[PDB]
């Protein structure tokens, strides 16, 4: 259905073009609903430490 | 794209943060002066340069 929120982290990941974090998550045990639950400094300490792609993150995890 | 907006102003010297920090275009349009100081511009007029371009990209 359209404009529906990602199905699992792999989509949302995928939308954002950050798919190259995708294992460093899954490493950690984070699923969607955990990684909607992260604070920046969250990203950082898993190991975002870019700020591109942290700030894309913090971003959909604002928008979902 | 970055690169061109960057060279229109004359700032391609910072080229290279935005581009070791992967900063897109879509990470590019959110950036804040207080963003920009901690990727490491802290020269005010840049700030003011990038953010003014920003915000004519924004604008609407």
């Amino acid at each position: 259905a359209p404009y529906s929120g990602p199905q699992d982290l792999a989509a949302l990941l995928e939308q954002i073009g950050c798919l190259k974090y995708l294992q460093v998550f899954e490493e950690q045990d984070v699923d969607l609903r955990e990684f909607l639950t992260l604070t920046e400094s969250d990203l950082k300490e898993i190991g975002i430490t870019l700020f591109g792609p942290k700030r894309k993150m913090t971003s959909a995890i604002a928008r979902w | 794209e970055l690169t061109g907006i960057l060279k229109k102003l004359s700032l391609e010297k910072y080229q290279p943060i935005f581009e070791e920090q992967e900063v897109d275009m879509e990470a590019f349009l959110t950036l804040t002066d207080g963003d920009l100081k901690e990727l490491g511009i802290k020269t005010d007029g840049s700030r003011q340069q990038i953010l003014a371009a920003i915000s004519e990209l924004n604008a609407g």
